[PDB]
RNA sequence: CGGCCGGGAACUCAAAGGAGACUGCCAGUGAUAAACUGGAGGAAGGUGGGGAUGACGUCAAGUCAUCAUGGCCCUUACGACCAGGGCUACACACGUGCUACAAUGGCGCAUACAAAGAGAAGCGACCUCGCGAGAGCAAGCGGACCUCAUAAAGUGCGUCGUAGUCCGGAUUGGAGUCUGCAACUCGACUCCAUGAAGUCGGAAUCGCUAGUAAUCGUGGAUCAGAAUGCCACGGUGAAUACG
């Protein structure tokens, strides 16, 4: 099952096995299995060519895994060439969405740099 | 007129009626087994009646509002004993040895000033 | 993400848009306001954003679609 | 108290009751979907200090913006002062 | 209690087997006030161990309490309280899946009673009969 | 047929105010139900007693508002004058409707 | 400081309020604002009248105001000026309808606003203070007052430190809520400081 | 099939006055006295439990920033007015807290049990569209009637079977909504996708004697908009005291 990238998930319920691939999560998984008419309590055992390519076509109706990555990259390049406040915080590693820079921003700032 | 005891316990209030029929359960039109007769502390309604023959000797009818599960259960526990002025006062010696006549005074305590939960002095 | 149904723009900046477009690149454009949203008619303009004491000469590029003035001009000198 | 700030808040009420609560129909009906005539959001900018959003609702006798509550108007200091001098019907220290 | 003696305000016993000791035990294993998800694990573990012991029910842990009963540190109330506490906090450390089954494996090793419960007992019980000077 | 709802604070004020409206009702009146106590929706406040720091020194107060309701049904025109002019409205306000 | 205030706690117990109207939850703030207006302006115009205390009442959208004083002759006057002018400017504050009354305070030294305003007005008359404390204690104690004490505070006689020297005779059960207690507080303004005086009066049991 | 119409007046419910708990009677100890233990009944036992109630004084503790107020200082400027930036910056330490690190857990479905509150420039049922966060309509409610609103752990079933896992939710891209002139310096929420460290915490350190310790919800005040903060209420509900 070389679908959507390198992931061959196995022995999972498909409702989580579709979250297992980058760029696709829970609600998208539920909608894909509804559009393919697949029960939630199935396993990846006994899977066929139809059960590959119907899933891949229904997810190829969606933005996945390569162009999403370079879309994030192109948004970041657009903000850096913009030189906005948010672009400056993206380029210098500071929390963008209205946080406090003073205390406890270590997800964005990394570990403590003395 | 019907043999009645009110009974109340920890923000609950029951209404307990006794006929001399059979000891099966109607609660807000529901089974004991459909309220907690399978679940936790199932025989807290049965416990005062255990001291005599109780199985099918008297009909019982309870309408309760207020509190939670054990609040209503303790309200029943007190309401049955409250309604036990039907037969006599003179079965209640071993009932006082059980102490079930005692109206509960273990009321909850208020949130006080400068504290988080009612006795909780915060850390410093 | 914001500004539900019709954005909010500025009176005098809106006027100075036509005061520069219909009358040529006289000066850089001077506003004490940092609010209005960039529309593609504004391409080719030197405007000024005041940061607290000082103006920055903002030029507008094509990909400034839903973007904002003070979002282009931060107001904190660092280090 | 800064009686200057007191007179400011007087002006904040006095300009408010002239325009707003009555000319706010412009935001209400016309700045709303009727399906365009965008001249009303062109005209959207007003003298704008008549908005009660710019009103603090300070203390009444002292003009402090803290101690305040809309039920009494005076700050909590004057609440205690008056409440202990009497001065409020049906008010005493709570107890349960 | 610098001044007062106990009155030991009591509780209600077990529903099914009617043991006040088991009621104290579900009070022990209770955290955050959940007798129901205590007792489901409790009665499921006890109904496993009844089959896994082939004996009665109440003696099946009377054995498991007497054999993990220490001597000193002492009074029997603290003995049969710390015994149950020892069984709980012994089963807390096990790498098994569920609480009832790790309690069952702890009681099995306390049935062939060289378990981690008597391992925890026989350090204070080791200080006993080896440091008999202090009084 | 009438909804007469009386409003005051002090209980000692309002019960001796309403005793002589109950007696005025059933002295020469008709279809009188009794004064309804109408549980006090008293309002509680807790405010900082220090001007400065010590948040943990505060002070609690409450305001207790009593109400009454009359509910006379029969159109007792004989006693509607007896209820008028004997108001002696010592700080009690009513609202009346259906 | 460290004490609770004794007047606003004995309210529904042994000594009622002196403002017991009823107002709606909307315009209550403007109501008490106007009440503060009449308190301030009444005390200001009746500086030398020695106002004991005043009652605000709202008898069905009018305002009843009662003036308790031991000195009503200066309030009444020659029946034309010193009452109806007061109710007139009370009405002229916000167009509100006004009734007005007085109330004789018998035993004319047993109000603490009277005692504290006496010492307040007697400070700037350039005397010493222990004489006046002794005076008030002796004369109210011979003329009644089952308990009494004083407290002064701040800048006494040009000294550096704010000394107190509270002074008592009688019996003042401050915790005991049944005790009939008259109490107020006035404030002076000297040429170099602001003095605070508290004064407790114990009438009786219940 | 809903307290819903004739109603009953007894019970809940709610507020007025009374009772009652005071060592008041019993035994032993105790100078013959207050007191200690135990008993009876009583719903309640020696303050029934809990709030309010904080003596003289120390700490020249703090508060001229609520206000009053002595003295000083300024008075074409430290005063008065507008626009805009800034207490929300960030190489770092500490305090207060929040959410988890999981299986007593998380998910999905079916699922029963309260309290005190608030409300008119306010609360907002009901229907229709959007998966949803929202928009229009307008009933009622100055209020035990109407609104906030169908609270959650709990129980059965099916589940994931020990992993950085369906646990956890930061950070970030996009698209939204509503508020308010105004969302860049700043918010609140829905959704799509992302899934860092964190597998129980070094030395040290905090609280707590019964409905509390802990856990799970809710309401208010501030407000035009927010809570993990403050104030208040309810559900379940422990251990130990030899000393
Ligand atoms: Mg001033
Ligand atoms: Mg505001
Ligand atoms: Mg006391
Ligand atoms: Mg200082
Ligand atoms: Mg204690
Ligand atoms: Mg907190």
């Amino acid at each position: 099952a070389r679908i959507a990238g390198i992931n061959i998930p196995d022995h999972k319920h498909a409702v989580i096995a579709l979250t297992s691939i980058y760029g696709v999560g829970k609600t998208r998984s539920k909608a894909i299995l509804a559009a393919a008419g697949i029960a939630e309590d199935v396993k990846i055992s006994e899977l066929s060519e139809g059960q590959i390519d119907t899933l891949r076509d229904e997810v190829a109706k969606f933005v996945v895994e390569g162009d999403l990555r370079r879309e994030i990259s192109m948004s970041i390049k657009r903000l850096m060439d913009l030189g906005c406040y948010r672009g400056l915080r993206h380029r210098r590693g500071l929390p963008v969405r209205g946080q406090r820079t003073k205390t406890n921003a270590r997800t964005r700032k990394g570990p403590r740099k003395p | 007129n019907q043999y009645y005891g009110t009974g109340r316990r920890k923000s609950s209030a029951a209404r307990v009626f006794i006929k001399p029929g059979n000891g099966k359960i109607v609660i807000n039109q529901r089974s004991l087994e459909q309220y907690f007769g399978r679940e936790t502390a199932r025989m807290v309604v049965r416990q005062p009646l255990e001291l005599v023959d109780m199985v099918e000797k008297l009909d019982l009818y309870i309408t309760v509002k207020g509190g939670g599960i054990s609040g209503q259960a303790g309200a029943i526990r007190h309401g049955i004993t409250r309604a036990l002025m039907e037969y006599d006062e003179s079965l209640r010696s071993e009932l006082r040895k059980a102490g079930f006549v005692t109206r509960d005074a273990r009321q909850v305590e208020r949130k006080k000033v400068g504290l988080r939960k009612a006795r909780r002095r915060p850390q410093f | 993400r914001s500004l539900k149904k019709g954005p909010f723009i500025d009176l005098h900046l809106l006027k100075k848009v036509e005061k520069a477009v219909e009358s040529g690149d006289k000066k850089p454009l001077r506003t004490w306001s940092r609010r209005s949203t960039i529309f593609p008619n504004m391409i080719g303009l030197t405007i000024a954003v005041h940061n607290g004491r000082q103006h920055v000469p903002v030029f507008v590029t094509d990909e400034m679609v839903g973007h904002k003035l003070g979002e282009f001009a931060p107001t904190r000198t660092y280090r | 108290a800064k009686q200057s700030m007191k007179a400011r808040e007087v002006k904040r009420v006095a300009l408010a009751d002239k325009y707003f609560a009555k000319r706010a129909e412009l935001k209400a009906i016309i700045s709303d979907v009727n399906a365009r005539w965008n001249a009303v959001l062109k005209l959207q900018t007003l003298p704008r200090d008549s908005s009660p959003s710019r009103q603090r609702n300070r203390c009444r006798q002292t003009g402090r913006p803290h101690g305040f509550l809309r039920k009494f108007g005076l700050s909590r200091i004057k609440v205690r002062e008056a409440a202990m001098r009497g001065e409020i019907p049906g008010l005493k220290k709570a107890s349960w | 209690p610098r001044r007062r003696v106990i009155g030991q305000r009591k509780i209600l016993p077990d529903p099914k087997f009617g043991s006040e000791l088991l009621a104290k035990f579900v009070n022990i294993l209770m955290v955050d006030g959940k007798k129901s998800t205590a007792e489901s694990i409790v009665y499921s573990a006890l109904e496993t161990l009844a089959q896994r012991s082939g004996k009665s029910e109440l003696e099946a842990f009377e054995v498991a309490l007497e054999n993990v009963r220490p001597t000193v540190e002492v009074r029997p109330v603290r003995r049969n309280a710390l015994a149950m506490r020892w069984i709980v906090e012994a089963a807390r450390k096990r790498g098994d899946k569920s609480m009832a089954l790790r309690l069952a494996n702890e009681l099995s090793d306390a049935a062939e009673n060289k378990g981690t419960a008597v391992k925890k007992r026989e350090d204070v019980h080791r200080m006993a009969e080896a440091n008999k000077a202090f009084a | 047929r009438i909804r007469i709802r009386l409003k005051a604070f002090d209980h000692r004020l309002i019960d001796q105010a309403t005793a002589e409206i109950v007696e005025t009702a059933k002295r020469t009146g008709a279809q009188v139900r009794g004064p309804i106590p109408l549980p006090t929706r008293k309002e509680r406040f807790t405010v900082l007693i220090s001007p400065h720091v010590n948040k943990d020194a505060r002070d609690q107060y409450e305001i207790r508002t009593h109400l009454r309701l009359v509910d006379i049904v029969e159109p007792t025109e004989k006693t509607v004058d007896a209820l008028m002019r004997l108001d002696l409205a010592a700080g009690v306000d009513v609202q009346i409707s259906l | 400081g460290q004490k609770v205030h004794p007047n606003g706690i004995r309210l529904g117990i042994v000594k009622p309020w002196n403002s017991t109207w009823f107002a709606n939850t909307k315009e209550f703030a403007d109501n008490l604002d106007s009440d503060f207006k009449v308190r301030q302006y009444l005390t200001k115009e009746l500086a030398k009248a020695s106002v004991s205390r005043i009652v605000i009442e709202r008898p069905a959208k009018s305002i009843r105001v009662t003036i308790h004083t031991a000195r009503p002759g200066i309030v009444i006057g020659k029946k034309g000026e010193d009452v109806e002018k007061l109710r007139k400017v009370v009405a002229d504050i916000a167009g509100v309808p006004a009734q007005i009354n007085i109330a004789e305070v018998r035993k004319p030294e047993l109000d603490a606003k009277l005692v504290a305003d006496s010492i307040t007005s007697q400070l700037e008359r350039r005397v010493m203070f222990r004489r006046a404390m002794k005076r008030a204690v002796q004369n109210a104690m011979r003329l009644g007052a089952k308990g009494i004490k004083v407290e002064v505070s701040g800048r006494l006689g040009g000294a550096e430190i704010a000394r107190t020297e509270w002074y008592r005779e009688g019996r003042v059960p401050l915790h005991t809520l049944r005790a009939d207690i008259d109490y107020n507080t006035s404030e002076a303004h000297t040429t170099y400081g602001v003095i605070g005086v508290k004064v407790w009066i114990f009438k009786g049991e219940i």
